[PDB]
């Protein structure tokens, strides 16, 4: 009958202006995933813009079915503990989430993390660097590279190397529909940085500006 | 050690697999054709209703 | 020790005699005199909006007009499908809903996803207000497909290599169903729901039943992940279709696969199967972005539905045959007819 | 802007030519 | 079924070599990029060298780029593992890999503990 | 300022009146076979004339009546009975050599715009039916597009229809019934509604240009906003603020200076209330220009120069940077030749800017072809 279609009507209408109203909510916040119970969000807000973030914890080292529920966020933040060589396992996970075919538009905010720690490894002898990566024993640090101070040419020679083999498989594809953006681990204003970087080249891109 | 324990526990399960009958391919084949001519005239999406007693026009 | 893997070697050996023993024909050696089935021209009836993000799960009501969709977004909706209209639309605590389920009765829904917890909704609580009626925490990955069987039990396939039957008023796992080695991509009850299938991402499928726990059966055959599995709706077949871009039929008693649809220019994998309601059609969601119908006997697509603007994720038929919903990446549900 | 320029200029161009079209008018008629 | 059946591994003294091998069934060989990931015995798995579909893309860990070769041959879905002037830190079980999805530039979960495609590998020891 | 038509009907209509009343005044005709008084709806001639060379040598209602004050024509009657004849005529002699005065580029110029109007006007409901018709591209940047596509149209349709009435006010049918005297299409309210449409759709071109600025600009620089609040911020800022400023032309136009239609601008302060709010649509669109390249070649800086060149190629129709060149012209002080060659920068670019913004933001952009990639795909599968 019409009456009940009308009662139906009237609350498609007022589940109409929550959807609304949480459409402004999810547009407003950046999704970001950690990727350095079986999710911990951190919502955070830096300059009144959201973020959360999502640490997948308790999940299993197989993530080739639930990286794809995160070809949405804005971009994935991937925490690389620079030195089983650690270091070429995540050169590789790196390789596999550029190249995927679902996170191709995702864009990865790189952190390569523990550079103290690179520091105390490189000046006290324990240079494995060259036993693992051969093509460091070549290399010669940039000229566009900062020495920042409390860095001798030993450890910003590792440091911008280890950059260089994730700019060399970031450089590979992904021309423009995503970029990875390498920093050496304040952290959450670079963060807040490379989103509004992200979010400004998305719509440079539906303008063609870009 | 505990993974040859695993390994006992699936080739058991293997085991479970293994006493079960197979029938021919042909019988079962037959059974799902036979099925699809059976439901053949109570399926909207392969041959469709007239659009009066249809919910979607 | 390493004989041990020898003898199970030799054991799936002969299985694998005692199977191509009972194959000397095949489900498209039979079918060469059946009746074709033409271009099934389907028009998107409906077009349901109203996700933000995409939609990862959709599932039917029962009487096939409610249906409900999950999307990553963290949103439930609850739909008329003939009308449109949002009957519900519940908020999620977790936004990464990887599931959804309807209670057959009507009464509650699921869902789940990389939370690792089971969420049951109760959608005629006292006078409509969508509270949660039960959190089923208990499984160590995310939650890939959940299956009411009852009001009172659930089956919940997670990325921890095990299914698990729930009591949804008590709150705990009645049964865990462990044997698979990857991730249990989905699942699909029987007609009768006594048994029922569960692939995983180690390419092999795995027929369960609810009542003992143990595996009755295990179906290889496919090259790469299960990212959908259907029941033909006898009970007796179920088609899988994995990430090597390939459907298969598997029967039961044959134990084995009855026919395989594939293409050529096919290359990318089959994020859902479903079946129509004579199992003539298998219509199979694809990540080019379109749904072909495959003629389950004679193994050629019959057509395609191809209205999707991204990856068709979720893909489900009446319970009457009488239309197709499909939703997808383009966070809208689409009603096929 | 530019159609108000270009429309003043016609207009009182048009104008001008109808007062000395009229001026013809009356030195036969 | 997708089977790896590694074979060719053996013991040998430093600066030998051996030639590994893994017999793939089940699949279209040709389709998916291939993987040797050893096990050493006090560590995890570590990823050795992945080649591509042609056999044309070829990578490596920097611990046996210049010393080790692979290369697959399509038509007898065999995929080689070359191995040239060992080392006592290259002793492991090599288990050859499959990435498991057909036509993807992407690599998932190979050196996981419980992957999926990866064979049974053999036990070359030095 | 220069005469109009009106005025002069008027002034020859009571110069009419006032020299027949003085044409009855007195007749002194007592000479024999000469002229008498008459009035040649030109210029009245003295009541009596014995054979004495005296006109009135020029009528004062005619428009270049105060560049030439100078008189005395040797135009008089002889003893025939009548005026002396000229070669084969029946007309009373008199010499006009002494009231007279001293275009191509209008037309030269019109025919620009027209075609350009016409091109632009076909791609740009090309453009909408595209916009509108494939449900995915609807998003709100889309729909901002659309309603400058609709502005674009309504400043081609004006602008037509402020030609086809500029044909109707000067035509020899409407010259005829305005120097009959009365009831002229010159006087009717649908001229002064034309002419109040065209200044409505430039005005709403020009702010639509600007919500596609400052849309822009808050996608880039600024946060998240709510869709159907800035959307709805959107429509009142390009339409309903040039109702603010249209509507005081308007009513400043009607009652203050209303000179033949609202068609040419004596005034030009009643002008520079309609040109102020355009400059500042312009002037914001140049700032969020600047700002945008600014942002573009950051991102590059991440050849360069050839593909900065293409950005900034494509982003000048859509903000309407074109115009910023020769707004300052000013055309109260552009007099001469480059008030030729401003209107061409000006006109020419503003009508093919309708094409450009329909080519770079529909045609050829890339959404835009996938739709219709995909489009023909799926009925390339049927
Ligand atoms: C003002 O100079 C003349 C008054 C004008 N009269 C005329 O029509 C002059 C003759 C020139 C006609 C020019 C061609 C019009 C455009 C032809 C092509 C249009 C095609 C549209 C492209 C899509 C008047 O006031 O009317």
């Amino acid at each position: 009958q019409r009456n009940e279609e009308k009662a139906q009507r009237e609350a498609n209408k007022k589940i109409e202006k929550q959807l609304q109203k949480d459409k402004q909510v999810y547009r407003a916040t950046h999704r970001l995933l950690l990727l350095g119970s079986g999710i911990f969000e951190t919502k955070f807000q830096v300059d009144k813009v959201n973020f959360h973030m999502f640490d997948v914890g308790a999940q299993r080292d197989e993530r080739r079915k639930w990286i794809q529920c995160f070809n949405d966020v804005t971009a994935i933040i991937f925490v690389v503990a620079s030195s089983t060589n650690r270091l070429q396992a995540a050169l590789k996970l790196f390789d596999s989430i550029w190249n995927n075919k679902w996170l191709r538009d995702t864009s990865v905010i790189l952190f390569l993390n523990k550079q103290d720690l690179l520091a105390e490894k490189v000046l006290a002898g324990k240079s494995k660097i060259e036993d693992y990566f051969p093509e460091f024993a070549r290399y010669t640090t940039p000229e566009d590279a900062t020495p920042e101070p409390g860095e001798d040419p030993r450890v910003t020679r590792a440091k911008y190397f280890i950059r260089d083999e994730f700019l060399r498989i970031s450089t590979a594809s992904g021309d423009g529909r995503h970029y990875c953006y390498p920093h050496f681990t304040e952290n959450i204003r670079r963060v807040f940085n490379d989103c509004r970087d992200i979010i400004q080249r998305m719509h440079l891109r539906q303008y063609e500006l870009l | 050690t505990a993974s040859i324990a695993q390994a006992r526990k699936l080739v058991e399960q293997l085991k479970m697999e293994a006493n079960i009958d197979r029938i021919k391919v042909s019988k079962a084949a037959a059974d799902l054709m036979a099925y699809c001519e059976a439901h053949a005239k109570e399926d909207p999406l392969l041959t469709p209703v007239p659009a009066s007693e249809n919910p979607f026009r | 020790l390493d004989q041990l893997r020898q003898e199970a070697e030799q054991l799936k050996n002969q299985i694998r005699d005692a199977r191509k023993a009972c194959a000397d024909a095949t489900l498209s050696q039979i079918t060469n005199n059946i009746d074709p089935v033409g271009r099934i021209q389907m028009r998107t009836r409906r077009t349901l909006r109203g996700h933000l993000a995409k939609i990862y799960a959709m599932h039917w009501g029962t009487d096939s007009r409610l249906l409900v969709s999950a999307s990553q977004d963290g949103k439930l909706i609850i739909w008329d499908s003939y009308t449109t209209n949002k009957v519900h639309a519940i908020p999620l605590r977790s936004s990464w809903v990887m599931t959804c389920a309807y209670a057959p009765s009507g009464n509650y829904v699921a869902c789940g996803g990389l939370d690792n917890i089971c969420s049951i909704y109760n959608l005629k609580t006292r006078e409509g207000n969508v509270r949660v009626s039960r959190e089923l925490a208990g499984h160590t990955g995310y939650l890939s497909c959940c299956r009411f069987l009852d009001d009172n039990q659930i089956v919940t396939s997670s990325g921890d290599t095990t299914c698990a039957l729930w009591d949804i008023e008590t709150g705990q796992q009645t049964t865990t169903f462990t044997g698979h080695t990857g991730d249990v991509m989905s699942l699909s009850l029987a007609p009768d729901t006594r048994l029922f299938v569960s692939g995983a991402c180690d390419a092999s499928a795995k027929l369960w039943d609810v009542r003992e726990g143990m595996c009755r059966q295990t179906f290889t055959g496919h090259e790469s992940d299960i990212n959908a599995i259907c029941f033909f709706p006898n009970g007796n077949a179920f088609a899988t279709g994995s990430d090597d871009a390939t459907c298969r039929l598997f029967d039961l008693r044959a134990d084995q696969e009855l026919m395989t649809y594939s293409h050529d220019n096919i290359i990318c994998g089959i994020t859902s199967v479903s079946f129509s309601k004579s199992g003539r059609l298998l219509l199979a969601g694809y990540d080019d972005f379109n749904c072909n119908v495959w003629d389950a006997l004679k193994a050629d697509r019959a057509g395609v539905l191809a209205g999707h603007d991204n990856r068709v994720s979720c893909l489900g038929v009446t319970d009457d045959g009488m239309a197709v919903a499909t939703g997808s990446w383009d966070s809208f549900l689409k009603i096929w007819n | 802007h530019a159609q108000g320029t270009f429309t003043s200029d016609k207009s009182k161009y048009l104008d001008e030519r109808a007062a000395q079209d009229f001026v013809q008018w009356l030195l036969d008629g | 079924q997708v089977q790896l059946q590694e074979s060719g591994g053996g013991l040998v003294q430093p600066g030998g070599s051996l030639r590994l091998s893994c017999a793939a069934s089940g699949f279209t060989f040709s389709n998916y990029k291939m993987n040797w990931v050893r096990q050493a015995p006090g560590k995890g798995l570590e990823w050795v060298s992945d080649i591509s579909q042609s056999g044309a893309s070829i990578s490596y860990t920097g611990s046996v780029k210049g010393r080790f070769t692979i290369s697959r041959d399509n038509a007898k879905n065999t995929l080689y593992l070359q191995m040239n002037s060992l080392k006592p830190e290259d002793t492991a079980v090599y288990y050859c890999a499959r990435c498991p999805a057909p036509f993807t530039r992407d690599c998932f979960d190979v050196t996981s503990t419980t992957y999926a495609y990866r064979g049974q590998g053999t036990q070359v020891t030095v | 300022a220069t005469v109009s038509l009106w005025e002069t009907v008027q002034k020859w209509r009571e110069y009419r009146r006032q020299c027949q009343r003085s044409l009855t005044e007195d007749p002194p005709p007592a000479t024999d076979l000469f002229c008498n008084r008459t009035f040649d709806e030109y210029a009245c001639w003295p009541d009596g004339e014995p054979g004495s060379f005296v006109n009135v040598s020029c009528p004062w209602y005619l428009p270049w009546a105060s560049s030439v004050p100078q008189g005395h024509v040797y135009r008089f009657c002889t003893a025939e009975g009548l005026w002396l004849q000229k070669d084969n005529s029946s007309l009373p002699w008199r010499d006009l050599s002494e009231c007279e005065e001293s275009e191509e580029q209008l037309l030269f110029l019109y025919i620009i715009y027209t075609v350009g109007y016409a091109l632009s006007f076909s791609a740009l409901v090309i453009a909408s039916a595209i916009l509108l018709g494939f449900r995915h591209l609807h998003c709100t940047r889309n729909y901002i597009h659309l309603n400058l596509f609709a502005s674009f149209i309504l400043r081609a349709l004006s602008v037509f229809i402020k030609d086809a009435a500029l044909k109707w006010m000067y035509s020899t049918a409407a010259q005829q019934h305005q120097w009959d005297g009365l009831l002229s299409y010159q006087d009717s309210l649908s001229c002064r509604l034309v002419f109040l449409l065209m200044q409505y759709c430039v005005a709403a071109n020009y702010y639509w240009l600007l919500v596609e600025g400052v849309y822009l600009y808050t996608l880039l620089a600024f946060s998240v906003l709510s869709e159907q609040w800035i959307f709805r911020l959107y429509v009142s800022i390009g339409w309903g603020v040039p109702l603010l400023f249209v509507v005081p032309w308007g009513i400043v136009k009607y009652l203050y200076e209303d000179e033949g239609c609202w068609t040419r601008n004596s005034n030009m302060n009643y002008w520079l209330i309609i040109r102020l709010p355009i400059l500042f649509a312009i002037g914001v669109n140049f700032l969020i220009f600047v700002r945008v390249i600014c942002i573009v070649v950051s991102k590059l800086k991440a050849d360069i120069k050839c593909r900065l060149a293409k950005s900034t190629l494509t982003l000048i129709p859509l903000l309407g940077t074109h115009e910023v060149i020769f707004a300052f012209v000013m055309d109260e002080h552009a007099r001469g030749t480059l008030r030729f060659i401003k209107l061409f920068t000006e006109l020419s670019f503003t009508s093919f800017q309708g094409l450009m913004v329909a080519i770079l933001y529909c045609f050829v952009n890339n959404e835009v072809q996938l739709e219709f990639r995909k489009s023909w795909e799926r009925w390339r599968l049927e």
